[PDB]
Protein backbone atom coordinates (compact mmCIF):
# COMPACT_ATOMS: atom_id res chain seq x y z
CA UNK A 1 0.00 0.00 0.00
CA UNK A 2 2.41 2.73 1.21
CA UNK A 3 4.50 2.96 -1.98
CA UNK A 4 1.31 3.68 -3.92
CA UNK A 5 -1.14 5.49 -1.66
CA UNK A 6 1.34 7.39 0.52
CA UNK A 7 2.01 11.09 0.40
CA UNK A 8 4.79 11.90 -2.07
CA UNK A 9 7.94 13.48 -0.61
CA UNK A 10 10.97 15.28 -1.87
CA UNK A 11 13.09 12.51 -0.43
CA UNK A 12 12.54 10.50 -3.62
CA UNK A 13 14.16 13.17 -5.70
CA UNK A 14 17.62 11.92 -4.76
CA UNK A 15 17.41 9.73 -7.91
CA UNK A 16 17.39 12.84 -10.06
CA UNK A 17 21.10 13.35 -9.30
CA UNK A 18 22.28 9.96 -10.44
CA UNK A 19 25.01 10.34 -13.08
CA UNK A 20 25.40 14.13 -12.78
CA UNK A 21 28.91 15.53 -12.15
CA UNK A 22 29.83 18.94 -10.65
CA UNK A 23 33.23 18.90 -12.41
CA UNK A 24 30.82 29.00 -17.64
CA UNK A 25 28.32 30.74 -15.34
CA UNK A 26 25.97 33.70 -15.94
CA UNK A 27 26.66 36.10 -13.08
CA UNK A 28 23.65 37.68 -11.32
CA UNK A 29 24.08 40.05 -8.34
CA UNK A 30 20.62 39.82 -6.72
CA UNK A 31 17.12 38.43 -7.16
CA UNK A 32 13.95 40.45 -6.72
CA UNK A 33 10.87 39.60 -4.66
CA UNK B 1 16.41 13.01 15.20
CA UNK B 2 18.17 14.53 12.23
CA UNK B 3 15.70 12.92 9.81
CA UNK B 4 12.56 14.16 11.64
CA UNK B 5 14.14 17.56 11.43
CA UNK B 6 14.90 17.26 7.71
CA UNK B 7 11.32 16.23 7.19
CA UNK B 8 10.19 19.38 9.01
CA UNK B 9 12.43 21.59 6.85
CA UNK B 10 10.71 19.97 3.80
CA UNK B 11 7.20 20.85 5.03
CA UNK B 12 8.09 24.26 6.44
CA UNK B 13 10.33 25.48 3.67
CA UNK B 14 9.50 23.25 0.66
CA UNK B 15 13.12 22.22 0.25
CA UNK B 16 15.24 19.16 0.92
CA UNK B 17 18.97 18.99 0.93
CA UNK B 18 19.72 15.40 -0.04
CA UNK B 19 23.48 15.33 0.50
CA UNK B 20 26.60 17.42 0.75
CA UNK B 21 30.17 16.75 -0.33
CA UNK B 22 33.42 18.62 -0.80
CA UNK B 23 35.28 18.10 -4.14
CA UNK B 24 38.07 19.78 -6.14
CA UNK B 25 36.02 22.93 -6.74
CA UNK B 26 34.35 23.53 -3.32
CA UNK B 27 31.45 22.55 -1.06
CA UNK B 28 28.39 21.13 -2.88
CA UNK B 29 24.84 20.23 -2.13
CA UNK B 30 22.21 18.28 -4.04
CA UNK B 31 18.88 20.07 -3.50
CA UNK B 32 15.23 19.83 -4.48
CA UNK B 33 12.74 22.66 -3.96
CA UNK B 34 8.99 22.81 -4.52
CA UNK B 35 5.70 21.32 -3.55
CA UNK B 36 3.40 18.37 -4.38
CA UNK B 37 -4.39 17.66 -8.51
CA UNK B 38 -2.15 14.91 -7.20
CA UNK B 39 -0.63 15.54 -10.67
CA UNK B 40 0.00 19.20 -9.70
CA UNK B 41 3.50 19.46 -8.30
CA UNK B 42 6.19 22.01 -9.14
CA UNK B 43 9.76 20.91 -8.26
CA UNK B 44 13.28 22.02 -9.31
CA UNK B 45 16.33 19.90 -8.59
CA UNK B 46 19.72 21.65 -8.58
CA UNK B 47 23.29 21.51 -7.33
CA UNK B 48 24.45 24.40 -5.22
CA UNK B 49 28.19 24.96 -4.86
CA UNK B 50 30.17 27.21 -2.61
CA UNK B 51 33.46 28.03 -4.27
CA UNK B 52 36.35 30.30 -3.59
CA UNK B 53 36.36 32.95 -6.29
CA UNK B 54 38.40 36.08 -6.64
CA UNK B 55 40.05 37.15 -3.36
CA UNK B 56 38.92 33.91 -1.63
CA UNK B 57 35.41 35.29 -1.23
CA UNK B 58 32.90 32.45 -1.37
CA UNK B 59 30.73 32.62 -4.50
CA UNK B 60 27.66 30.51 -5.06
CA UNK B 61 27.16 28.33 -8.13
CA UNK B 62 23.70 27.13 -9.12
CA UNK B 63 23.55 24.25 -11.61
CA UNK B 64 20.03 23.06 -12.50
CA UNK B 65 19.58 19.30 -12.90
CA UNK B 66 17.19 18.98 -15.81
CA UNK B 67 18.27 15.87 -17.72
CA UNK B 68 15.72 13.44 -16.29
CA UNK B 69 12.71 15.82 -16.41
CA UNK B 70 10.00 15.26 -18.98
CA UNK B 71 9.03 17.81 -21.61
CA UNK B 72 5.71 18.31 -19.77
CA UNK B 73 7.55 19.06 -16.51
CA UNK B 74 9.92 21.52 -18.22
CA UNK B 75 7.10 23.37 -19.90
CA UNK B 76 5.40 23.77 -16.58
CA UNK B 77 8.67 24.86 -14.96
CA UNK B 78 9.37 27.39 -17.72
CA UNK B 79 5.84 28.82 -17.33
CA UNK B 80 6.45 29.43 -13.61
CA UNK B 81 10.15 30.27 -13.25
CA UNK B 82 12.34 33.08 -14.62
CA UNK B 83 14.43 32.16 -17.66
CA UNK B 84 17.74 32.48 -15.83
CA UNK B 85 16.97 29.45 -13.68
CA UNK B 86 17.48 27.15 -16.66
CA UNK B 87 21.24 27.68 -16.89
CA UNK B 88 24.24 27.62 -14.55
CA UNK B 89 24.50 30.80 -12.51
CA UNK B 90 26.98 32.48 -10.21
CA UNK B 91 25.87 34.93 -7.47
CA UNK B 92 27.16 36.37 -4.22
CA UNK B 93 26.76 34.48 -0.99
CA UNK B 94 24.86 37.47 0.39
CA UNK B 95 22.10 36.84 -2.16
CA UNK B 96 21.55 33.20 -1.23
CA UNK B 97 18.26 33.66 0.62
CA UNK B 98 16.99 35.94 -2.16
CA UNK B 99 17.73 33.14 -4.58
CA UNK B 100 15.87 30.57 -2.50
CA UNK B 101 12.87 32.93 -2.19
CA UNK B 102 12.83 33.50 -5.95
CA UNK B 103 12.58 29.81 -6.68
CA UNK B 104 10.12 29.27 -3.83
CA UNK B 105 7.70 31.98 -4.87
CA UNK B 106 7.91 30.87 -8.46
CA UNK B 107 7.26 27.21 -7.67
CA UNK B 108 4.30 28.17 -5.49
CA UNK B 109 2.53 30.00 -8.34
CA UNK C 1 27.36 15.92 7.55
CA UNK C 2 24.07 16.73 9.21
CA UNK C 3 25.51 19.90 10.75
CA UNK C 4 26.93 21.27 7.45
CA UNK C 5 23.49 20.70 6.07
CA UNK C 6 21.75 22.48 8.96
CA UNK C 7 24.12 25.36 8.44
CA UNK C 8 23.08 25.49 4.78
CA UNK C 9 19.37 25.51 5.68
CA UNK C 10 20.17 28.53 7.94
CA UNK C 11 21.80 30.51 5.10
CA UNK C 12 19.38 29.42 2.38
CA UNK C 13 16.16 29.69 4.32
CA UNK C 14 16.99 31.93 7.32
CA UNK C 15 15.77 29.32 9.78
CA UNK C 16 17.28 26.86 12.21
CA UNK C 17 15.53 24.02 13.90
CA UNK C 18 17.45 23.57 17.14
CA UNK C 19 15.83 20.38 18.43
CA UNK C 20 12.78 18.17 18.26
CA UNK C 21 11.03 16.08 20.88
CA UNK C 22 7.79 14.20 21.36
CA UNK C 23 5.83 14.88 24.61
CA UNK C 24 2.31 14.30 25.99
CA UNK C 25 0.72 16.69 23.49
CA UNK C 26 2.56 15.82 20.21
CA UNK C 27 5.71 16.41 18.16
CA UNK C 28 7.56 19.68 18.95
CA UNK C 29 10.34 21.75 17.54
CA UNK C 30 12.32 24.68 18.90
CA UNK C 31 12.89 27.09 15.99
CA UNK C 32 14.49 30.44 15.23
CA UNK C 33 13.84 32.38 12.03
CA UNK C 34 15.38 35.57 10.70
CA UNK C 35 18.56 37.22 9.64
CA UNK C 36 21.60 39.06 11.09
CA UNK C 37 24.31 47.48 10.89
CA UNK C 38 25.81 44.56 12.77
CA UNK C 39 23.10 45.73 15.23
CA UNK C 40 20.43 45.15 12.51
CA UNK C 41 19.07 41.67 12.94
CA UNK C 42 15.44 40.54 12.97
CA UNK C 43 14.84 37.13 14.63
CA UNK C 44 11.78 35.32 16.08
CA UNK C 45 12.14 32.26 18.28
CA UNK C 46 9.12 29.95 18.57
CA UNK C 47 7.95 26.44 19.38
CA UNK C 48 6.09 24.62 16.66
CA UNK C 49 3.94 21.66 17.66
CA UNK C 50 2.19 19.04 15.62
CA UNK C 51 -0.78 17.75 17.54
CA UNK C 52 -3.66 15.45 16.87
CA UNK C 53 -6.80 17.56 16.90
CA UNK C 54 -10.34 16.70 15.97
CA UNK C 55 -10.58 13.50 13.89
CA UNK C 56 -6.84 12.78 14.39
CA UNK C 57 -5.94 15.36 11.76
CA UNK C 58 -2.60 16.93 12.61
CA UNK C 59 -2.96 20.60 13.58
CA UNK C 60 -0.05 22.97 13.99
CA UNK C 61 0.53 25.01 17.15
CA UNK C 62 2.76 28.08 17.08
CA UNK C 63 3.95 29.38 20.46
CA UNK C 64 6.24 32.43 20.30
CA UNK C 65 9.13 32.50 22.78
CA UNK C 66 9.34 36.12 23.84
CA UNK C 67 10.33 36.09 27.51
CA UNK C 68 14.05 36.75 27.08
CA UNK C 69 13.73 39.43 24.36
CA UNK C 70 14.43 43.04 25.21
CA UNK C 71 11.89 45.83 24.83
CA UNK C 72 13.96 47.21 21.93
CA UNK C 73 13.84 43.83 20.15
CA UNK C 74 10.08 43.51 20.67
CA UNK C 75 9.40 46.97 19.35
CA UNK C 76 11.36 46.17 16.26
CA UNK C 77 9.58 42.82 15.91
CA UNK C 78 6.15 44.43 16.34
CA UNK C 79 7.02 47.04 13.68
CA UNK C 80 7.82 44.28 11.16
CA UNK C 81 5.48 41.39 11.96
CA UNK C 82 1.68 41.02 11.96
CA UNK C 83 0.03 41.26 15.38
CA UNK C 84 -1.10 37.64 15.40
CA UNK C 85 2.48 36.41 15.65
CA UNK C 86 2.69 37.61 19.25
CA UNK C 87 0.29 35.00 20.65
CA UNK C 88 -0.17 31.24 20.47
CA UNK C 89 -1.84 30.18 17.22
CA UNK C 90 -3.38 27.07 15.73
CA UNK C 91 -3.50 26.50 11.94
CA UNK C 92 -3.86 23.64 9.48
CA UNK C 93 -0.87 21.60 8.46
CA UNK C 94 -1.58 22.57 4.86
CA UNK C 95 -0.79 26.19 5.73
CA UNK C 96 2.61 25.49 7.24
CA UNK C 97 4.71 26.85 4.37
CA UNK C 98 2.46 29.91 4.14
CA UNK C 99 3.17 30.51 7.79
CA UNK C 100 6.93 30.21 7.33
CA UNK C 101 6.79 32.60 4.35
CA UNK C 102 4.80 35.13 6.36
CA UNK C 103 7.38 35.26 9.09
CA UNK C 104 10.24 35.20 6.58
CA UNK C 105 8.98 38.08 4.47
CA UNK C 106 8.19 40.08 7.57
CA UNK C 107 11.60 39.53 9.15
CA UNK C 108 13.30 40.49 5.88
CA UNK C 109 11.60 43.92 5.77
CA UNK D 1 38.99 36.19 18.67
CA UNK D 2 36.24 33.99 17.16
CA UNK D 3 33.65 34.50 19.94
CA UNK D 4 33.90 38.25 19.36
CA UNK D 5 34.73 38.90 15.71
CA UNK D 6 32.98 35.90 14.16
CA UNK D 7 29.80 36.00 12.13
CA UNK D 8 26.75 35.62 14.37
CA UNK D 9 24.59 32.53 13.76
CA UNK D 10 21.17 31.31 14.68
CA UNK D 11 22.80 28.39 16.45
CA UNK D 12 23.24 30.58 19.53
CA UNK D 13 19.53 31.07 19.84
CA UNK D 14 19.12 27.68 21.50
CA UNK D 15 19.54 29.56 24.84
CA UNK D 16 16.30 31.39 24.20
CA UNK D 17 14.37 28.19 24.96
CA UNK D 18 15.84 27.56 28.36
CA UNK D 19 13.07 27.25 30.96
CA UNK D 20 10.14 27.31 28.50
CA UNK D 21 7.58 24.46 28.68
CA UNK D 22 5.18 23.29 25.92
CA UNK D 23 2.76 21.85 28.51
CA UNK D 24 -5.84 28.46 24.33
CA UNK D 25 -4.91 29.12 20.69
CA UNK D 26 -6.22 31.70 18.18
CA UNK D 27 -7.16 29.68 15.10
CA UNK D 28 -6.08 31.04 11.68
CA UNK D 29 -6.83 29.14 8.44
CA UNK D 30 -4.22 30.67 6.09
CA UNK D 31 -1.59 33.39 5.79
CA UNK D 32 -1.33 35.77 2.86
CA UNK D 33 1.73 36.65 0.79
Amino acid sequence: NAPYFGRPSLKTRAKQFEGVSSKNCRRIEAFSD
Amino acid sequence: NSEVIKDLYEYLCNVRVHKSYEDDSGLWFDISQGTHSSDDYSIMDYKLGFVKGQAQVTEVIYAPVLKQRSTEELYSLQSKLPEYLFETLSFPLSSLNQFYNKIAKSLNK
